RNA sequence: GGAUAGUGGCCUACCAUGGUUUCAACGGGUAACGGGGAAUAAGGGUUCGAUUCCGGAGAGGGAGCCUGAGAAACGGCUACCACAUCCAAGGAAGGCAGCAGGCGCGCAAAUUACCCAAUCCUAAUUCAGGGAGGUAGUGACAAUAAAUAACGAUACAGGGCCCAUUCGGGUCUUGUAAUUGGAAUGAGUACAAUGUAAAUACCUUAACGAGGAACAAUUGGAGGGCAAGUCUGGUGCCAGCAGCC
């Protein structure tokens, strides 16, 4: 790009979480938008922490274009960020998997499921294989 | 559950519609300051109207009365922050005196057109519509701006549009890919 | 006199003229532009008491 | 003088003596007892939903001459029997028989508009088409 | 005195005959939940307030009750009434005025979607669950901003001023135009990043995207109130128009 001047701004230590917070803005003429790795590594080296250690989220465009404006959020180390962060913010950066899981009207159905069942089940599976016998 | 968004217009339609004299001031006012909408013309006048009935309803109450004075100042202080009002000019009657015309020729299409950027007011309107124009360092496609005077100062083209440089064009780049195969 | 019938008598007697064409009409403050300069610089007609349609005279 | 008594201690006397001229008044009578609710056909409704029976050939009040080629209705809700003035030309072919018209009032609050005797309504559709569209040829009825 | 968690006709035993009323009791009606408020105004006021917030009532109509600190619970039981289902006819299970969705009623009202990412709540508890809630789909209910077109030169017609050397120039005008040219981005396509739980949209910007045949603004109305035809054709108190005349 050309002089994206990533600066930030109001940065503030939280020592509780363990981390330091701050709302970020670019300038970018001459260019459509930055993208959040990039972003990522411009603050891992210039606050020298760690690329999948330092966060990001927002980043809304200003009108006309020029600048944006969002948050950043670098941690004091890679497993501080593991710890303390959303699984959803694990998983856009790439650190973690995402589990699958189906539809919640289909994980509704199978607790109504085992819900109508009682007990284990074995003995019903026993049940239902002597019943069906005949 | 949610709590509801207020909404409330900006605007507030004539009491008796069908007066060839008011019908043809608003019309001279909007072919002169290049406009779309009565609805716009009854929007500046419903600002005006709203400090009309501030300044009558504070200016009746005697002097120094915390209310006068608090109020006032406020009104003087955004008329002036808007430049609608001028910067001598403090003593209410004025403000009961002022014009739609004021309003307007603080607006934006007419500031443009009287800074030379426009050679008319619909081209003015063209621009700003377009975004051929930016009064800060972000570009705005409005014409109803009520200028804060900083925008004044700063005035200039578009610079992520020619004129301002920074690109030719999309039609330019049209025509030089035409000349182009022309040429070749 | 028995006219409980010839409804529609004079829409399906009328004889069929259709719209002729013309160019697309400036649309908005396009529009109130050229209201401003039909009726202000252009002074077409001001003999004593501004018309707007003149009938043929 | 003039009537009214005029002792602070009187509000009584006012209010009743103004509820008895209220009562007097037009709207607050038939508002109050619900007579658009009680004897009017709509039911204080905007519109109707109606079935058309059969044709009327209602000539027109002096000083004119027509006849108006209004129509017989009978409501769904109700079931009580309406007049109906089919407004424009044509219109009434339109709307021969059977039909699930739509009806509204004319903007005179239950009364007749003009020369149209016994009429206070009119329609407005026809089993979900607009007159107007009939009229004009933007839309067309269902045949069948 | 019983009952209540507690006063008290709350209920019982005995006794006195009282209590409310034209300062509208009691009975009837209500398209009556009340209020914070909404529309509307010089003042006075009138009308509405089911509806996001506060307090009440209800879970198809009534009655009863277990567990529990808290229910007269209904997404808890028991019966009856009216509804309605599954039957291998012996029997069994239900209450969408919760979210979607359907029939009917009508003038009159959305998808049988995604997520617990937020806002909060619950549990033994950071971790789970939540149609509470958030997101998107339908959506011209209402509110804000705001495209549909502009600009230069070429053929006519002007107004100041210079020459006042005739009606020659008109320097400059501002419109009239089957004149001509450019540049100028948007709607829509977007590669993408951003957006968000994942997205789809907004904003951003590549690449593609107008000369009107282009990308085409309708809805009312022209006798008055009430602004806008003494125009053309058809009709002939017929058809029809018109809130009032």
């Amino acid at each position: 790009s050309d002089a994206v001047t990533i600066r930030t701004r109001k940065v503030i230590s939280n020592p509780l979480l363990a981390r330091k917070q701050f709302v970020v803005d670019v300038l970018h003429p001459n260019r459509a938008n930055v993208s959040k790795d990039e972003l990522r590594e411009k603050l891992a080296e210039v606050y020298k922490a760690e690329k999948d250690a330092v966060s990001v989220f927002g980043f809304r465009t200003q009108f006309g274009g020029g600048k944006s404006v969002g948050f950043g959020l670098v941690y004091n180390s890679v497993a501080e960020a593991k710890k303390f962060e959303p699984t959803y913010r694990l998983v856009r950066y790439g650190l973690a998997e995402k589990v699958e899981k189906a539809s919640r009207q289909q994980r509704k159905q199978k607790k109504n499921r085992d819900k109508k069942i009682f007990g284990t089940g074995k003995r019903l599976a026993k049940k239902v294989a002597r019943r069906n016998a005949d | 559950p949610r709590a509801p968004r207020t909404y409330s217009k900006t605007y507030s339609t004539p009491k008796r519609p069908y007066e060839s004299s008011r019908l043809d001031a608003e019309l001279k006012l909007a072919g002169e300051f290049g406009l779309k909408n009565k609805k716009e013309i009854y929007r500046i006048s419903f600002q005006l109207s709203k400090i009309r009935r501030a300044a009558r309803d504070l200016l009746t109450r005697d002097e120094k009365d915390p209310k006068r004075l608090f109020e006032g100042n406020a009104l003087i202080r955004r008329l002036v922050r808007v430049g609608v009002l001028s910067e001598d000019k403090k003593k209410l009657d004025y403000v009961l005196a002022l014009k739609v015309e004021d309003f307007l020729e603080r607006r934006l299409q007419t500031q443009v057109y009287k800074l030379g950027l426009a050679k008319s007011v619909h081209h003015a309107r063209v621009l700003i519509t377009q975004r051929h124009i930016a009064v800060g360092k972000q570009i705005v496609n409005i014409p109803s701006f009520m200028v804060r005077l900083d925008s004044e100062k700063h005035i200039d083209f578009a610079p992520t549009s020619p004129f301002g440089g920074a690109r030719p064009g999309r039609v330019a780049r049209r025509n030089a890919a035409r000349k182009a195969e022309a040429s070749g | 006199h028995g006219s409980l019938a010839r409804a529609g008598k004079v829409k399906s007697q009328t004889p069929k003229v259709e719209k002729t064409e013309k160019p697309k009409k400036p649309k908005g403050r396009a529009y109130k532009r050229l209201l401003y300069t039909r009726r202000f610089v252009n002074v077409t007609l001001v003999n004593g008491k501004r018309r707007m349609n003149p009938g043929p005279s | 003088g003039k009537g009214k008594p005029r002792g602070l201690n009187s509000a009584r006397k006012l209010r009743v003596h103004r509820r008895n001229n209220r009562w007097a008044e037009n709207n607050y009578k038939k508002r109050l007892l619900g007579t658009a609710f009680k004897s009017s056909p709509f039911g204080g409704s905007s519109h109707a939903k109606g079935i058309v029976l059969e044709k009327l050939g209602i000539e027109s009040k002096q000083p004119n001459s027509a006849i108006r080629k209004c129509v017989r209705v009978q409501l769904i809700k109700n079931g009580k029997k309406v007049t109906a003035f089919v407004p424009n030309d044509g219109c009434l072919n339109f709307v021969d028989e059977n039909d699930e018209v739509l009806l509204a009032g004319f903007g005179r609050k239950g009364k007749a508009k003009g020369d149209i005797p016994g009429v206070r309504f009119k329609v407005v559709k026809v089993s979900g088409v607009s007159l107007l569209a009939l009229w004009k040829e933007k839309k067309e009825k269902p045949r069948s």
